[PDB]
């Protein structure tokens, strides 16, 4: 369990996608042009792991995201055989990106991944960046997913999957596009991160007191949780390793595998605080539904499993003690039927910027929440049967949205289900 | 005369390079096996060039841990053929360790186990070293244990159980790991001593005076009770001097095979009496498994003594305990309290927290308390199992739902199993 | 199991192998199938070594088995004069019921076995004690001819 | 154990009777070369008549267990069994004492009647043993004629004339035998011929010599009997009469003029499916669907080659990237081999097979509906031909999709499977080495669902070839396994 290869698909997959190999490439100590320039044996240490230049392979139907990227700060880094992309563009139709434009150009995509996969000495697994309200990201995207399953079973296949909101976006497809895409996602990933758009506007906009929010803002957000999140993979450390022992201790239920992602401090577009936090303060951002990174309450559920981050210099014993003291004077809030369900690993080396942070991986049942947002807004569109003609003509049926409507409504079931259940 | 080794998974693997680390202490051989100095011929065997080689094979599904073994400074001592590595682990899912994994690699380990035994005249049996939690440990194990019933049939094999602590814990799904190897290691085992390291954890907290222990704290702890054991094996004692004694002396009941192992005395490095060591025997603090004797009644009782001892100091703290405390046995057994003594002083590692003492004992006891282990990881996996929670990795890795059902039935029997004895 | 083999032994009557496998633990109170611990079987088949042997090592001298009869049951029926002495001298049941009713006083009367029938009324058995049927020990005489063992009861 | 069945030590030959014993019952139903007590029959008359009661009875019920394992064919040899078996069943067998001894005896000459296509041959070899001097034996080989009567009868013999004269023959001596048993039971023997052809002719022939206590005893027997003079229905057939009952209990609108389609293909056509555009290739086959293939009922069978047109709905069934472009072309596939019936011998058959076989990978409800749908076609009209040995390299194939697809289409197949002949097909030549070898890969598989569908297609194999023979690799199952098994086995047909 070693290497990963990374796709990115989509504007918004190359968009948070190229930010995230800002963040880490930074903190590994690799510049533009390829070559390393840290001072510490912890960044090529799981150096192998992202890196050969980035083991990583750009997908788009629209061509023009190729110089989007390239033209961009780390652009220069990628390799060029690993660029992929398409004449046309999917405009905002899952089916195009799914069955007739996307699926033509997937398998010059297969192409690379089997090349980049060839060569690795144990691969571990996948890792697909891309939004769901779109036609390519969410189409093609998830299409790739299931081409890959079949190919690589005996591999992890891990999303980070940016939902639409109306506060971002106001294309009116987007219900119809995420959710088509959960309907995927639920049977195709082990795991998946969900990024609300919703959550990304509402933090910049209220805690970061940003009247009008960029995409740059948004991704600022993105691109550090995902540093965060990833940290375990990145550097030497004994608990959450690798991507399977990850799944493992966090998904009780194949389905229910959408973690509720947030993490601390919420910080501006290269602002310093001047003021570095402390650890039960850190801690004390959980909770803090004003920290997730998805647009649901956790107060309103109850949390499954939890994987904590803590990275920087700190106080292992005062970790340990704020984090098993937060769990039992919060205890309804935990499910009682899985002991030890929240698991805390520290890291020693800080993101860059800050001197102590801290990420709060969470699968919580208030996730319904979120999929009640997408099926209600979804079956308005639906009842009314609006825009139909669009997916229709790629070649789909109108009975796909049905079961795509009915599979989410039982995935919500489900996790009101494990959240009214009890050990007694 | 002579016993294999064999240590599976992180834990097996690392904690056999404290054992053999200090196997090589006590016996004066050095990392590139050379000696300048028989009974401890049992565990090592011989190069013509005077170089000892152990006895022992490291399996593991991953290179890191033996990567390191077999670079460490103990790189020298073990022949390259003995450290057996795989690429991908098991990721803590007893189905990949035992079905999906293990059977990748489980005929290359046992052929490398059989030109062992072909250098061997008089092969008594092996020891066997792993987790419970790990992948690893608990399915790759169990299906060993399974081969080894067949390949070796017609002799011994002992157990070194490390029962799971959420404070060290890597895993949600130890409760089922554990439960699953314990089920089908249960009949090819003839002897095994448990290990929870909570009470490493708690010992090494409070006597040893660490605040966050490490890996190596604990298998250092554990690694000199370990020799505690072994030693009436390597030095020809007059107790337990071969495998097949354990059973004689420990297992009165061929399921009931889990002896309590107690250790004193444990003193930190910044002397105590006969007397007084053996009285720490029977407080609960200085237990490797935590429970209460007290609610219990023992089927058997073996005192390992090692050091400066005069055998008179030892009959008097016996009937002093046998007096002076309310020790129940269960009233088909001898009743009396089996003794043996090995002159030789207690070795520690230089530079280790623990300190050299001038005398040491470790209590072998087959106690009814140690069903109280038993409940706590069986309460455990009922919560989760009630919900079917983490079920499908296992069942998706070439296992049987049902076979969590036989493992549970099989682990209430053996709670009644241990009621019953005790009334 | 060694329990298993110790009534192997018992049965057969190899005195040798008994101390080899009690020397190693083995349960001496071990039940078969129908419940008969080793001390049973030797009290039928005439063991006196493994008797004593058994009994000092700690043997339920009153154990039953399935049907109710102890050691001293079987003795008296099969006629083992020297074992019978010495389950009574170590505490054995004198007046024991089995399921059908006997006492080992019925037992040893219907055999004849008149040397161990005044052993017992001298070790205090229930001479009018009464089997399922509700015959005494003396009815047995009365119905079986036996004027020799008549004689016998009434002293 | 196989030369420990002439062992001196008679506990020795006890063991290899029961072994025999249990493997005339656990050995296969076709037979093992080591199933050879048929062309030595020899052996186990040397068997019945054992010089031990105990190791004789155990050698009796082996033989009868063998007698009843022979129920399959085909096994003519049954002429040869009763003459060397019979003679020392009845004259040793019968004779003794011994309560199961004589019943299983009885039982077995039961079976060997059975096998005959009369009772004619067995009768007359059992006839002499009633002039012996031991009464107990003709006290019982009377009463064992007389059954041998009252359950099977005469029918199918050759000359019922020169049997009747050679039975009724002894009857007089029999009747005024000492032994109260040996007359006795021959009243029941005279009963059992007159209730099947009697009052009139046995008066004539019989009755007349006896003593006239005697025959008022059968007078008084014969109004007791109730039911037609002869009896209308048998308690007991013969093998060949009860499998030709089992057979007895057990026009095509095809004849349409065909229709040809080649004359309404287009130009465009070729190019427009060879096309780099999916919307060009989907209209393409959409259109010689809808216009061509789906109003026709019957294609033109007489020199017509379509292994140009289907060799190309191969090509997209593959190779072509349009998920939507594979379902239409499925479709027409089976169009073709639906309203072409016994078209696909080969050429056409296997043109489009592992093509098919690559792409039950696709999991699409819509798509995996049309490509199986479609080998379901190419299979009722290729029997076995081409897709029982490829079905399986397919089960063995690396994608977990096309395993549990590629297995269902096993069991779709093996519930239809219907070839003639009575044994010796293309499943019995492959069956252990190649069928259950593969079936239990997919019942082993590392997926549950994977797992669950081997479980019907090895229960619907048990179904179709006897869960006895497969008791083998039943064995070296798990017995949590075997569980899930048997359970599929008790809903399954054929
Ligand atoms: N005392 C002690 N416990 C250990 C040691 N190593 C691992 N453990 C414990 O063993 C449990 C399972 O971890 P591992 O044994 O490393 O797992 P593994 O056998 O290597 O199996 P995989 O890593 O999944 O392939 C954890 O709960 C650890 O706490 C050790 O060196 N000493
Ligand atoms: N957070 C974030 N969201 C984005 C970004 N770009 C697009 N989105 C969201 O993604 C959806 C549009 O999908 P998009 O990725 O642009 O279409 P695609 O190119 O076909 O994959 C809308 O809901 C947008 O709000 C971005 O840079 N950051
Ligand atoms: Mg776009
Ligand atoms: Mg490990």
């Amino acid at each position: 369990m070693r290497e990963i290869v990374h796709i990115q698909a989509g504007q918004c997959g190359n968009q948070i996608g190229a930010k995230f190999w800002e963040v880490i490439s930074d903190e590994h100590g690799i510049d533009p042009t390829g070559s390393y320039h840290g001072d510490s044996d912890l960044q090529l240490e799981r150096i192998n792991v992202y890196y050969n230049v980035p083991r990583a392979i750009l997908v788009d139907l629209e061509p023009g995201t190729m110089d989007s990227v390239r033209s961009g700060p780390f652009g220069q880094i990628f390799r060029p055989d690993n660029f992929v992309f398409g004449q046309s563009g999917a405009g905002n139709n899952w089916a195009k990106g799914h069955y007739t434009e996307g699926a033509e150009l997937v398998d010059s995509v297969l192409d690379v991944v089997r090349k980049e996969s060839e060569s690795c000495d144990c691969l571990q697994g996948f890792q697909l960046t891309h939004s769901l309200g779109g036609g390519t990201g969410s189409g093609m995207g998830t299409l790739l997913i299931s081409k890959i399953r079949e190919e690589y079973p005996d591999r992890i296949m891990n999303t980070f999957s940016v939902v639409p909101s109306p506060k971002v976006s106001d294309t009116v497809v987007e219900p119809y596009n995420a959710t088509l895409s959960v309907h995927q996602l639920v049977e195709n990933t082990d795991e998946t991160y969900c990024i609300d758009n919703e959550a990304l506007y509402d933090i910049c906009f209220r805690t970061l007191k940003l009247t009008t929010p960029t995409y740059g803002d948004l991704n600022h957000l993105v691109s550090a949780t995902m540093s965060g999140v990833t940290t375990c993979l990145r550097f030497p450390g004994q608990l959450n390793a690798d991507l399977r022992k990850l799944a493992v201790n966090m998904v009780p239920f194949p389905r229910l595998h959408f973690f509720m992602p947030g993490f601390a401090p919420l910080t501006s577009r290269g602002s310093q605080q001047y003021r570095a936090l402390t650890v039960p303060e850190l801690t004390q951002q959980m909770f803090d539904a004003k920290n997730m990174m998805a647009a649901c309450d956790p107060r309103h559920g109850r949390y499954l499993t939890v994987a904590a981050v803590f990275r920087g210099r700190m106080s292992m014993k005062e970790v340990d003690e704020q984090m098993l003291n937060v769990q039992n004077k919060n205890s309804s809030y935990f499910v009682e039927w899985i002991p030890n369900n929240v698991k805390t690993a520290v890291c020693d080396i800080p993101p860059r910027g800050l001197k102590m942070s801290a990420t709060f991986i969470g699968n919580s049942t208030a996730i319904q929440e979120l999929f009640k947002r997408i099926s209600e807004q979804f079956t308005a569109m639906f009842r009314r049967k609006a825009f139909l003609h669009w997916y229709t003509g790629e070649g789909m049926d109108e009975m796909e949205f049905t079961e795509a409507e009915s599979n989410m409504n039982d995935l919500v079931s489900e996790y009101q289900q494990y959240q009214d259940a009890t050990a007694d | 005369r002579e016993c294999i080794s064999i240590h599976v998974g992180q834990a097996g693997v690392q904690i056999g390079n404290a054992c053999w680390e200090l196997y090589c202490l006590e016996h004066g051989i050095q990392p590139d096996g050379q000696m300048p100095s028989d009974s401890f011929n049992t565990f090592f065997s011989e190069t013509g060039a005077g170089k000892h080689v152990p006895r022992a094979v490291f399996v593991d599904l991953e290179p890191t841990v033996i990567d390191e073994v077999r670079t460490g400074t103990y790189r020298q001592l073990f022949h390259p053929e003995q450290l057996i590595t795989g690429k991908e682990d098991a990721a803590n899912n007893y189905a990949r360790g035992h079905y999906t994994i293990g059977k990748e690699i489980i005929d290359l380990v046992l052929d490398r186990i059989r030109k062992l035994a072909d250098q061997c005249t008089g092969l008594q049996g092996f020891s066997v070293f792993h987790s419970f939690g790990g992948g690893t440990g608990s399915g790759f194990t169990s299906l060993l244990m399974e081969r080894l019933s067949v390949d070796y049939g017609k002799k011994s094999k002992l157990e070194f159980s490390i029962y799971p602590a959420p404070q060290v814990s890597t895993a949600v799904v130890e409760p089922y790991n554990s439960i699953l190897t314990t089920h089908t290691t249960l009949e090819h085992s003839d002897c095994a001593f448990m290990v929870d390291n909570e009470a490493i954890y708690d010992i090494c907290r409070r006597n040893l005076d660490i605040e966050r222990p490490t890996y190596t704290n604990l298998n250092r702890l554990i690694g000199q009770i370990v020799s505690s054991i072994t030693a009436s094996l390597r030095f020809d004692g007059a107790l337990n001097v071969d495998l097949t004694e354990f059973q004689t002396n420990l297992v009165p009941y061929p399921r009931a095979h889990f002896p309590l192992a107690t250790y004193a005395p444990v003193i930190s490095a910044e002397q105590l009496s006969v007397a007084e060591i053996t009285n720490a025997c029977f407080e609960p603090a200085n237990q490797m498994v935590k429970c209460d004797p007290r609610h219990g009644k023992y089927m058997a009782c073996c005192l390992l003594y090692r050091g400066d001892v005069v055998p008179k100091d030892v009959n008097a703290a016996i009937a002093t305990i046998k007096t002076k405390r309310t020790i129940q046995f269960v009233d088909w057994c001898p009743t009396g309290f089996k003794v043996g003594i090995n002159y030789e002083p207690p070795t520690v590692v230089p530079g280790g927290d623990l300190a050299k003492v001038q005398r040491a004992v470790c209590m072998l006891s087959n106690t009814t308390a140690i069903a109280e282990a038993w409940a706590r990881l069986d309460h455990k996996f009922d919560l989760m199992y009630a919900k079917r929670a983490f079920v499908h990795w296992y069942v998706g890795e070439g296992m049987e739902e049902g076979e969590f059902s036989e493992a549970r039935e099989d682990m209430a029997a053996l709670e009644k199993d241990y009621e019953e004895v005790g009334v | 199991d060694l329990g298993k083999k110790l009534l192997e032994a018992a049965r057969a009557g190899q005195d040798d192998e008994v101390r080899i496998l009690m020397a190693n633990g083995a349960d001496v109170n071990a039940t078969d199938a129908s419940g008969l611990t080793p001390l049973h079987l030797a009290a039928t088949y005439g063991h006196l070594e493994i008797v004593e042997v058994l009994l000092k090592h700690g043997a339920d001298v009153n154990a039953i088995d399935i049907m109710g009869s102890t050691p001293l049951h079987l003795a008296a029926l099969i006629g083992h004069l020297e074992i019978v002495e010495v389950l009574l001298k170590h505490g054995a049941d004198v007046n024991a019921v089995d399921t059908w009713g006997d006492t080992p006083l019925h037992l040893a009367a219907i055999m004849g076995h008149l040397e161990i029938v005044e052993v017992l009324l001298k070790h205090g058995a229930d001479v009018n004690a009464q089997d399922k049927f509700g015959k005494t020990a003396f009815d047995i005489s009365i119905d079986n001819g036996n004027e020799d063992l008549a004689e016998i009861l009434q002293k | 154990l196989e030369q420990r069945a002439s062992h001196k030590v008679w506990k020795a030959r006890l063991n290899a009777y029961q072994e025999l014993n249990n493997l005339f019952t656990k050995s296969s139903v076709i037979p093992n070369d080591v199933a050879n007590y048929w062309l030595d029959p020899e052996l186990f008359a040397s068997y019945i008549v054992d010089s031990n009661v105990v190791a004789q009875e155990n050698a009796i019920i082996a033989l009868h267990t063998l007698l009843e394992y022979i129920s399959q064919v085909p096994n003519v040899s049954t002429s040869k069994l009763r003459l060397q078996w019979i003679p020392p069943l009845v004259e040793k067998g019968l004779s003794s004492s011994r309560a199961a001894t004589k019943a299983k005896a009885t039982d077995c000459i039961m079976l060997l009647t059975q096998s005959d296509t009369s009772i004619q041959q067995t009768v007359n070899l059992m006839l002499p043993s009633l002039s012996n001097k031991l009464p107990r034996l003709v006290s019982s080989c009377v009463k064992c004629l007389a059954t041998i009567i009252e359950e099977f009868g005469f029918i199918n013999v050759s000359d019922i004339n020169i049997l009747l004269s050679e039975i009724l023959e002894p009857l007089p001596k029999l009747s005024s035998h000492a032994d109260r048993n040996v007359r006795s039971e021959t009243m029941n023997l005279i009963l059992q011929i007159y209730k099947w052809f009697g009052k009139e002719l046995l008066q004539e022939l019989l009755l007349e010599k006896l003593k006239p206590i005697q025959q008022r005893d059968l007078s008084r027997m014969f109004e007791k009997y109730e039911g037609t003079i002869p009896p209308k229905q048998q308690p007991r057939l013969f093998q060949w009469q009860k499998e030709q009952e089992q057979e007895q209990e057990q026009d095509p609108f095809e004849l349409l003029p065909p229709s040809v389609i080649l004359d309404k293909f287009p130009a465009d056509f070729q190019t427009r499916i060879s096309s780099t555009k999916w919307k060009d290739r989907v209209e393409a086959l959409e259109e010689i669907h809808n216009n061509v293939l789906k109003p026709v009922k019957k294609l033109a069978h007489k020199n017509q080659d379509y292994s140009d047109y289907l060799r190309v709905l191969a090509n997209v069934i593959q190779k072509d990237a349009n998920v939507q472009a594979v379902t239409i072309a499925a479709n027409s596939v089976q169009l073709l081999c639906n309203s072409l019936r016994s078209n696909f011998t080969r050429s056409y058959g296997a043109i489009v097979l592992v093509p098919l076989l690559e792409r039950t990978k696709e999991k699409k409800p819509s798509v995996n509906e049309a490509i199986c749908s479609a080998l379901d076609a190419v299979a009722t009209y290729c029997g076995f031909d081409d897709c029982l040995e490829e079905t399986l390299n397919y089960m063995k194939h690396k994608t977990p999709q096309v395993r549990i697809e590629c297995t269902k289409f096993l069991t779709r197949m093996l519930q239809g499977w219907k070839s003639d002949g009575p044994l010796q097909n293309q499943l019995l030549f492959k069956l252990l080495p190649e069928v259950t070898t593969a079936v239990l890969k997919i019942v082993n598989d590392t997926q549950p669902t994977t797992r669950n569908t081997g479980f019907e297609c090895f229960a619907t194999l048990m179904k179709l070839v006897g869960e006895r023979e497969l008791a083998d690799p039943l064995e070296k199952l798990d017995n949590l396994k075997k569980k899930k098994i048997y359970e599929y086995y008790e809903k399954v047909e054929v």
